[PDB]
């Protein structure tokens, strides 16, 4: 009620206080500055009553116990003082919370992250339910950030250093079962008696009298902390390429906290916000998170959805099994597949079988439920039983006549309510539809190399496509755990259109006598993880090459690769890992290490010249070509929104997140500032680096593609 | 109505029979080796349900069965419904009837739909000859009981003191009648000696059953009823029965050592069907429901018949007992009976049955009937062959013939079917079918 | 409208229960030690025939199910009639449904005499915890499969290579749900944490049932249907139920540590049915033939009800689900009930069920009925004690409640009996009896 905030004090008949966290606004139990203020007033009224003996803390929300700090106030920080102050006000409260002598218990249910574990470490006892929704962690390093207070110092000596460091660095997700045996949560109790199970735990005489000892007590002290620190730091820079801050910073803030006492970490972590919270890496990560969250909230279309509980796939192989895998393992929807040859069925069922039972092999799952999703795996070689598939999806060869014939016959072999979709390679969805009885229910999806790693899809409606067909299609990826992006039905599209200059330039550069390892290491040093050629082969040389004639027939000659060199590898049985030989060594006889490329590709290439071009120069050229294409593709508005365009590139191609993305890079690099040096590159090599007219428009007059707020 | 009884429901709808699906049968070593009986039931039920448009929430009751029982999961019916996608509130059960559990369920399923509590059912079962559970020696079963209830450590070593002999050697499986010790071939042999069946008289039935069945495979008539099996190895699917050998001449396996007597054993392993592995599921559901959801049933149903006789001689003559009773309970006769079927569990043991069916003396006194039940022609008898070809899983051949005949009557374009089957314990199974 | 199932035959004769008898029960490792469950089958029925003097040939069907099945007897029903003096031509069989096989038999057999193919039936069963047919590790069974199929003597030793010292360890028995792993006490336990069941009320029920059941034995009311068992060594007969602790106090119950969850559970051995052994045999047959041969039935039959629910959470709520549906089919009410009974498997799930039978909100969304079931009066509830006293012999539990009530409603006015019972797999059994 604008005064009650969320923390409500409740005194039962006994001498314990039960505390409920009911945020009046959003369903999550997030953190605001005023909560920290009134709870000090709340704890003040609790301190005056000497009758109480303990306190227990309740989620008061089926969604979560406490969500954590809200990123918007971090975005509202202006300089080091505010960033330091929020940490400092976090310390004194959490110190004040920890200063009480009576037993303090917090009951965890739902989510408890970031600022969630802030209070958890401030309680002597804690219980989390066995319900599989509960989770604990510090998802702060991802944002280029770190916990507000206490996390770097009081968590490490309560649970250990090795677990604490990786949790702060790797940022994994912790379950109730593994938190219990690790020792952070004293007991896991049923959600039904969650509040009452903490009642007697509040009645326990000891707040902390026999803390758990350390089996790994061997390195407790200064003898091995530095040896650990030097090895983790050396791996960190080797893993982080040095372009991510708040990685070595974690080593510093923890070391000062561990060595010279608690008070040092308090100022040190307060100071960490002074520089780290105000950093182009930090703002880039904070902005992209809001960009990422919004599109998940964004429902793509406007029409109401339609019933969808049966899906039909026409085509198996490996992609058919993979797409079925997620829709089965994650989405859990009934599915039917028809293949004219059971070998595709047999392999695809094997294919899903392959990815499965590895979680079982990891002992985190058992075969009892494993067979359950095997049941929904349905395969056949006939049209019978397909009459009640809500959606029909095409996974057959991209022959348009073959596509048009099957889409024509599948309508006769399926319900009218069923909507047809296809993962076309280059054929337009409207061209694919053509003689379509229900074109409005004909739509286009676009997937990639195995998407268990890749969380993105493309939405490709054609001229006639009912908004319900889009709305139904868009909501699929959300329940598929993917991000929906609606793109225009144009040749080359968005992700593939900007990826071609990324690889075409890599092909163009390396043929001029440049070693791949040096350009690769610098490029992954720059902020593109995994280099061009290794990406080029394993994704499919031909499938990357197949769009090029379509791209060349779409816009211009710029997409062209050097002739008779990229194609020569294709008709050489040197077709990547799928063919067992390509670029990188595929025998992997070097103790499964980073094997250097096959020492025979170099003679096949002309490779005339030397390095010549600088290591950052190829990196700035690689980003520019996609950037030159990024503004170009969005120039005809291939993307619905700028945020969709930004989110599409950084998670679909691999632009440095610390740089924020393509147009995060543009405004960071003085907006139209890069144009001149980009234009100089155009003078250096050729008009392939011509500025876009809108890029010229915004660059010449001085503009940012984002009015927004800055 | 002195002999015929109605088989129509309370509401006036006949007990319609809808199609089913068959797992192809393979020998205990060629295929289906190590695959339990659970997933076979899972394998058939999931695809048969998800092959037509029939939903899973509509079903209210079903039963499978297995003559070979795995000790784990005593109620096999629970596992099938829970994993394969059906309503979690379905009435699943399991029944026992050696070699005819399919037909046992058919009566059990029909009686459930007779009451009106349930409107639709699913019938089938699983049988496997390669996952036989091994029991311990009986002596090394009481000893393990005491040790769990033992209190002190000193008592245990005293308990172990009586462990001796070859108790470590387990108990190999046995099939002969437990209280009779008859191996179903030795009593099948004595019939041929009792009723005069020659190894030349047989071994052409074995050939003619290998024929007219491989031709069915060659004609591909049994296409939509036999599944293409897939395995967790996924090495390759199976399409055709491998036990069936409708290519060897009848004069090839006649020079084989007798299976049981080995002295004057006019039957051998070749002319006796071998145990094979597979499963099946069939849809049984009332006439009105079939129409009110718009489904034509794969024919209809007429009646049922089963008989029990003393287990000391010629126990596999239950069909000889059962045959007239089914026709009287339907008010029918072999004359008005297009095509028949026999389980043909062995060489002979049915040649006598058709002989007994045609023998006036048997039905005169052994049954009290005024007349014999009549003779039957070979042409309308096991047209698709029988057990001597594909093989004989115990509880599965029941519904399998149901599938073969109804479609065959669909091939015959109507008529009334009839199947006869002998069962362990002097039991016979017979009934009149109707493809409308 | 009225969804009522009239339990009257084609001719209109209602289904009648004429009589039955119960084998007395003893704990595991007691006088009932090492006795095969099949032997209990003969003994319970053989004396019942003689005491009844009903002919052994007039019976035309009978089914006894059993928990703790043994593979030595696949079809136990055939063995009993082959063991007992009843006619070999009876066409019997066996079924299995959790701890309510007695009620499972009640369902599928009452419909058997509804068909008109038969006229009379026998109900009962036998399960014993002192006997377990335990086998070796599964792969060891798999190993023995190849050696029987092996052809080369030198190949066997290569097959013997795969072994370990722990292999000769056999697999201990299990009771938790196979696909769930939750023991039955655990699910009863989680309800005590879910809805709130104090140990004091659970232990009080253990006291009340002990006080009630011992009083019935002290009153000797359960005498004419309780057998005087003889053990083949013939040392001394058993007359009374030794499981019942009628000399007990609630304080003795509270000093027991919780068995399953030793942390904060509210169930112990005091408030849990112990492992008891025994048998049962009850006679069911239509009223018309009862008057045809001149016999008065010990009551009659009104309706039946069974439900399938979730196993993950609150699996013992079958009686909570099944209660209104039975009174729906009977067209009756919980108020219209002289006496009520429910299988006191656990005192926790006991208090849970009656509370849920009285929970109006339970029937609003889980069931959607017009109104909840009603209030279960403790006075009529388990008047002769319950399962926390006599024990849980698994299969016979259903019939044993059938025995007491029909006598008890014979001991009182005709009334209308009712029993409810939970079962494994999210199964609950409920029905309304008449008892005239």
């Amino acid at each position: 009620m604008e005064m009650t905030s969320a923390f409500t004090l409740n005194v039962r008949l006994d001498n314990i206080a039960v505390i409920t966290i009911d945020v009046p606004g959003e369903k999550m139990n997030t953190l605001k500055a005023e909560f920290a203020s009134q709870v000090r007033a709340i704890i003040k009224q609790l301190r005056e009553n000497k009758e109480l003996r303990g306190v227990v803390f309740v989620s008061a929300k089926p969604d979560n116990f406490i969500a954590g700090a809200d990123i918007n106030m971090i975005g509202n920080c202006k300089t080091a003082q505010e960033a330091e102050a929020l940490a400092r006000q976090g310390q004194q409260l959490m110190a004040e919370i920890h200063a009480l002598p009576i037993q303090v218990i917090a009951a965890i249910h739902g989510a408890c992250l970031g600022g969630g574990l802030e209070l958890a470490l401030a309680c002597h006892g804690r219980v989390c339910t066995d319900d599989p929704k509960t989770v604990l962690g510090l998802p702060e390093v991802q944002l280029g950030l770190l916990p507000g207070s206490g996390g770097t110092q009081r968590l490490p000596r309560l649970i250990g250093v090795s677990t604490a460091l990786e949790m702060i660095l790797t940022g994994k997700q912790l379950r109730a079962k593994q938190a219990l045996k690790l020792g952070l949560v004293d007991d896991v109790v049923p959600h039904s008696i969650l509040l009452e199970a903490a009642v007697e735990l509040a009645k326990k005489e000891r707040p902390s009298s026999r803390p758990l000892p350390v089996r790994e007590r061997i390195l407790a002290g200064p003898l091995g902390r530095a040896l650990l620190f030097k090895m983790v730091g050396k791996k960190t820079e080797h893993k982080t390429q040095g372009n991510y801050p708040a990685t070595e910073r974690i080593l510093e803030v923890v070391e000062t906290g561990l060595a010279q006492g608690t008070s040092s970490g308090y100022d040190a972590e307060a100071r960490a916000f002074g520089e780290l919270a105000m950093t182009p890496q930090s703002q880039a990560l904070r902005s992209i998170f809001f960009a990422s969250t919004d599109v998940k909230k964004d429902p793509g279309s406007d029409a109401p959805p339609a019933p969808l509980n049966s899906v039909g796939i026409l085509g198996g192989g490996l992609m058919g099994g993979g797409i079925a895998y997620v829709t089965a393992c994650k989405a859990g929807i009934p599915v039917r597949i028809k293949d004219i040859n059971p070998q595709g069925i047999n392999h695809a069922l094997k294919y899903s079988w392959d990815q499965l039972e590895g979680k079982v092999r990891r002992r985190h799952l058992k075969a009892s439920e494993r067979d359950k999703q095997l049941a929904l795996i349905s395969g056949t070689t006939d049209y019978r039983g397909f009459a009640h598939r809500d959606l029909i999806i095409e996974a057959v060869f991209e022959n348009l006549e073959l596509k048009q014939q099957m889409v024509a016959e599948v309508e006769q072999n399926c319900a009218a309510h069923t909507i047809f979709a296809s993962n076309t390679s280059s054929l337009p969805i409207g061209d694919i539809a053509a003689h379509a009885t229900r074109p409005e229910q004909v739509i286009g999806l676009h997937f990639f190399s195995p998407v268990e790693k890749m969380p993105l899809v493309e939405i490709i409606p054609h001229a006639g496509t009912s908004a319900q067909t889009i709305a139904t299609t868009v909501k699929l990826a959300k329940k598929q755990g993917k991000t929906p992006i609606v793109v225009r039905d144009k040749a080359g599209f968005y992700v593939n259109r900007i990826l071609a200059p990324y690889i075409n330039e890599a092909i163009r550069m390396l043929t001029q006598g440049e070693r791949v390892e040096h350009i690769d290491a610098a490029l992954v040093k720059f902020g593109f993880p995994v280099g061009p050629i290794q990406l080029l082969d394993e994704v499919g040389i031909d499938t990357g090459t197949k769009i090029i004639p379509v791209l060349e027939a779409a816009y211009g000659e710029r997409f062209s690769a050097p002739a008779n060199v990229v194609s020569s590898i294709l008709n050489d049985d040197r077709k990547g890992r799928k063919n067992g030989r390509g670029f990188y060594l595929y025998g992997q006889k070097g103790r499964k290490s980073k094997k250097q490329v096959d020492p025979a590709i170099y003679p096949l290439i002309g490779t005339q010249g030397q390095g010549r071009i600088s290591a950052p120069q190829v990196a700035e050229r690689c980003v520019m070509l996609m950037l030159n294409e990024a503004v170009r593709c969005v120039d005809e508005q291939v993307i619905r929104s700028v945020r969709d365009g930004d989110i599409g590139a950084v998670f679909g191609i691999g632009f440095p997140p610390f740089l924020g993305g393509p147009f995060r890079y543009i405004d960071s690099l003085g907006a139209g500032e890069v144009v001149a040096i980009m234009q100089r590159l155009a003078t250096q090599y050729g008009s392939r680096f011509t500025p876009c007219e809108r890029l010229v428009e915004m660059g010449a007059r001085g503009e940012s593609f984002w009015k927004t707020t800055a | 109505m002195g002999q015929v009884l109605p088989l129509v429901t309370r509401q006036g709808d006949r007990i319609a029979i809808v199609s089913g699906l068959r797992t192809p049968f393979a020998r205990q070593a060629t295929a289906f080796h190590g695959i339990p009986a659970v997933d076979l039931g899972k394998m058939v039920v999931g695809e048969l349900l998800a092959r037509s448009e029939i939903p899973a929430e509509v079903i209210e009751q079903l039963v499978f069965g297995q003559v070979v029982q795995m000790p784990e999961a005593p109620n096999i019916a629970r596992e099938i419904v829970l994993g394969t996608g059906m309503n979690v509130h379905t009435d699943a059960y399991s029944v026992s009837r050696a070699c005819a559990t399919s037909f046992q369920a058919v009566a059990n399923v029909a009686e459930s739909l007779m009451a009106g509590t349930i409107r639709a059912g699913i019938a089938g079962g699983a049988d496997s000859s390669s996952v036989l559970p091994i029991g311990v020696s009986k002596k090394l079963a009481r000893v393990l009981v005491d040790v769990n209830k033992a209190r002190t450590m000193s008592q245990r070593l005293k308990l172990f003191s009586r462990l001796r002999l070859r108790d470590l050697m387990p108990v190999p499986p046995a099939v002969a009648e437990y209280s009779t010790g008859l191996r179903m071939g030795d009593t099948a042999e004595q019939m041929a000696k009792t009723y005069g069946i020659t190894r030349e008289q047989q071994d052409a039935l074995a050939h003619r059953s290998h024929q007219r069945a491989a031709q069915a495979w060659s004609d591909g008539k049994l296409k939509e009823e036999v599944m293409t099996a897939f395995i967790p190895p996924y090495k390759q699917p199976l399409v055709e029965d491998n036990n069936i050998r409708g290519n060897s001449s009848l004069a090839d396996y006649a020079k084989l050592r007798p299976a049981f007597d080995r002295k004057h054993g006019t039957v051998t392993a070749a002319n006796s069907t071998p145990l094979t592995d597979g499963a099946a599921a069939v849809i049984l559901m009332t006439e009105s429901r079939a129409k009110e959801l718009g489904l034509v049933p794969l024919g209809y149903l007429r009646s049922y018949a089963f008989t029990a006789i003393d287990v000391w001689q010629d126990m596999l003559l239950g069909p000889a007992w059962s045959t007239p009773l089914a026709l009287e309970r339907a008010g029918l006769t072999m004359s008005d009976l297009t095509l028949i079927d026999m389980h043909e569990a062995f060489a002979a043991q049915t040649l006598a049955n058709i002989q007994l069916l045609g023998s006036e003396r048997f039905a005169r006194e052994a049954l009290g009937r005024a007349h014999a039940t009549g003779e039957v022609d070979d042409s309308k008898f096991n047209v698709l062959g029988g057990s001597i070809a594909y093989g004989h899983p115990f509880a599965a051949t029941g519904a399998r013939m149901i599938t073969q005949t109804l479609h065959e009557l669909r091939r015959r374009g109507g008529g009334f079917g009839l199947v006869t089957a002998c069962a362990a314990g002097g039991l016979g199974a017979a009934m009149v079918l109707e493809a409308e």
